[PDB]
């Protein structure tokens, strides 16, 4: 059933290998696990804030 | 797609008394929600559609208001006929998602069950496998468990449980609770017990057995 | 009076079709959306589709998205649900109801529900193993034998004492579904104990979707 | 043993036109399919294989898709190079077949031939036999024919015919049709006639003449 | 860079046999089918065998079972075809060409065909026979004049007019097989009508097999 890639270095653009990475996001109706960095900013020291 | 969650999971209250069941959406579903009830061996029935709309065919008792986010259902006065499980429908964004669904008991007076135990017959070991088998008839309430213990330890990923639907006057019901072990187990231990617990058990039901007994 | 009437329902091996229909009196299509719900046995309800009667268009829940495709017919007042590519995993009792609007609203009236089953094991007519009452003293002074019905498809069966005489002090299990590919469900009957030496006691399984029956004498054992 | 129907036998379309071509299998073929294209006097170039798989150093131009049972070898649009005979092949079953091939034409402007009858001459006769030669010179497209009439009357079973290729840049072709004779059947007719049709003749050219003419 | 290469194509009388054989380069040979097809002229493709390189077995066309043995060598990284006893019928440009497995792929290179002719004529130079242009009004005031160049074996013959010199306005047949076992092909040139009594129109019929050529001048005839 599987057979290799005819990953040649002589093939043009639409034969090269390319990796991808999809990232996905799951969100149900539970706790987020994937949590805790709600927006932070920097510090500014001397003035009012 | 919004999803539903219904509480309390299980309502107890006697025949006469106000119940309340409430909804909460994850997101805004405007008003169309729907509260049905559902009774053992039967569909669904609606009894209110859009959050506020009565169906028709259903009795004046249910009822149901919103505050916020929080959808409130109440049915005014219980009766003898209203012992059902209940749910509710978000028809807003689609996939249109139901909640969990809850339960609601009768409060009748609280009493241990009638307990059998089945040994592993010489026919059912023909199999080259043993069951035994624990039998809790006609008790009350809906909650029980059967811990089971094999020369005298307490047992665990060894038993698989079937509990049955309650009865439509006093709502009892019967748990039935087993032992898997290959033939070949069965003959390494000499005593099985069946331990049962629950609310109307003073003391937890104690039924044993030695291998090879009945 | 306002009448759902659903029809069709049936069994379907995989890779079938199967079609529902639901006709509607009392009232017309026409303003109207209408929807089917499926309730898979053991479960909760799911949505799985919509159509606008005045509209012609339809949503699907994302689930059933190119398996299950929804219609509506204003000229017979009636609406349909197309099931292809169907599966075990689809088996479920199906609902016809209607809404106003594509949304937003509620679901006002429901029918009752057709049931579809399907299974590794297509179908099979039940069997039945005894259960022995103890020989301990029990509390009432009350006993009971009883039985399993095992090995049966599809569901519903319907369990009874004595060869169908005996309904009192009967208690029945509903069935579940097992690693067979059949269904299975335990029943017992309550009496003073003296009376389980005297009253014959026979299960009666009676299995009308394979067209058989099971009488089973269940009778105390030594012990 | 699978049989393969391609169809159309010839497709004519322009330079930056979008071209389809399929084929049918018999039976089923599973994803055993391939097409391929071929230019005069060169191998044929894999373009597709398993279906929808390009292959490596085709155009991206080409791609393919299957509905219920029917493959389709599809052009995005035509470039001057994409002008060949197109195949189709499956290797699902033994014996393996190939189709019977699409010819693809540049779809230039339409135009009739030049037209000369050479009637057998005295000195051709010399061999007993006798042949009438009709041709049709620099035309376009690449079908055409010749209906013979011998007194008036349509001739059938005595002719032969063969066409030039097309030319590398106005794909013209010239186009034979003979007739053949043995001399005593030549003296057994009074007027041979050659009927010219194609797409670019609205009126079909007739050149005929009488035994012993040239 | 992947290639093949076939050879041992040739003229061998009925009766007789040939080898062909196909050597390949930028890839191996174990693991893949090496297949040959014919190719008669004039005719589409037919496949004749395949064989499995890791395997040792093969497979046949119907249309050529007992006549062609197919066989594969991978210490060469070569091929054969052993073709016996040959007719008049087997004649064919014959290829190699790659698939995988066993089978259920179809082929992905190929070679570009070496040409086998066996008829009942083993050779012969061409002879031309002229003809006349046409004597009345033409469409675009053009006219040609051509020949027919006959009964030579085997094909190829390279057709030009005024001895080679003239190209302008040359159409040829590709060659047909007739009754003789000799082949044959029609050419012209067309040229304004005024140029066919001014200009020079020899069929020059190069047929290098044979080591002769035939120089014909066509020329317009009264009628």
């Amino acid at each position: 059933p599987l057979q290799s890639y005819g990953f040649q270095p002589t093939n043009g653009v639409g034969y090269q290998p390319y990796r991808v990475v999809v990232l996905s996001f799951e969100l149900l109706h539970a706790p987020a696990t994937v949590c805790g960095p709600k927006k932070s900013t920097n510090l500014v020291k001397n003035k009012c804030v | 797609d919004i999803q539903m969650t219904q509480s309390p999971s299980s309502l107890s209250a006697s025949v006469g008394d106000r119940v309340t069941i409430t909804c909460r959406a994850s997101q805004s579903v405007s008003s169309a929600v729907a509260w049905y009830q559902q009774k053992p061996g039967k569909a669904p029935k609606l009894l209110i559609y859009s959050a506020s709309d009565l169906y028709s065919g259903v009795p004046s008792r249910f009822s149901g208001s919103r505050s916020g986010t929080d959808f409130t259902l109440t049915i005014s006065s219980l009766q003898p006929e209203d012992f059902a499980t209940y749910y509710c429908q978000q028809s807003h964004t689609y996939p249109i998602t139901f909640g969990q669904g809850t339960k609601v008991e009768i409060k009748r007076t609280v009493a241990a069950p009638s307990v059998f135990i089945f040994p592993p017959s010489d026919e059912q070991l023909k199999s080259g496998t043993a069951s035994v088998v624990c039998l809790l008839n006609n008790f009350y309430p809906r909650e029980a468990k059967v811990q089971w213990k094999v020369d005298n330890a307490l047992q665990s990923g060894n038993s698989q449980e079937s509990v049955t639907e309650q009865d439509s006057k006093d709502s009892t019901y019967s748990l039935s609770s087993t032992l898997t072990l290959s033939k070949a187990d069965y003959e390494k231990h000499k005593v099985y017990a069946c331990e049962v617990t629950h609310q109307g058990l003073s003391s937890p039901v104690t039924k044993s057995f030695n291998r090879g007994e009945c | 009076e306002v009448q759902l009437v659903e029809s069709g329902g049936g069994l379907v091996q995989p890779g079938g079709s199967l079609r529902l229909s639901c006709a509607a009196s009392g009232f017309d299509l026409g303003g109207y959306s209408m929807h089917w719900v499926r309730q898979a046995p053991g479960k909760g309800l799911e949505w799985v589709a919509g159509i606008y009667a005045s509209g012609g268009a339809t949503a699907y829940a994302d689930s059933v998205k190119g398996r299950f495709t929804i219609s509506a017919d204003t000229s017979k007042n009636t609406a349909y649900l197309q099931m292809n590519s169907l599966r075990a995993e689809d088996t479920a009792v199906y609902y016809c109801a209607r809404s106003y609007y594509y949304g937003g609203f509620g679901m006002d009236y429901w029918g009752q529900g057709t049931l579809v089953t399907v299974s590794s094991a297509s179908t099979k007519g039940p069997s039945v193993f005894p259960l022995a009452p103890s020989s301990k003293s029990t509390s009432g002074g009350t006993a009971a034998l009883g039985c399993l019905v095992k090995d049966y498809f599809p569901e519903p069966v319907t369990v009874s004492w004595n060869s169908g005489a005996l309904t009192s002090g009967v208690h029945t299990f509903p069935a579940v579904l097992q690693s067979s590919g059949l269904y299975s469900l335990s029943s017992v009957v309550t009496v003073p104990s003296s009376s389980l030496g005297t009253q014959t006691y026979i299960c009666n399984v009676n299995h009308k979707p394979s067209n058989t029956k099971v009488d089973k004498k269940v009778e105390p054992k030594s012990c």
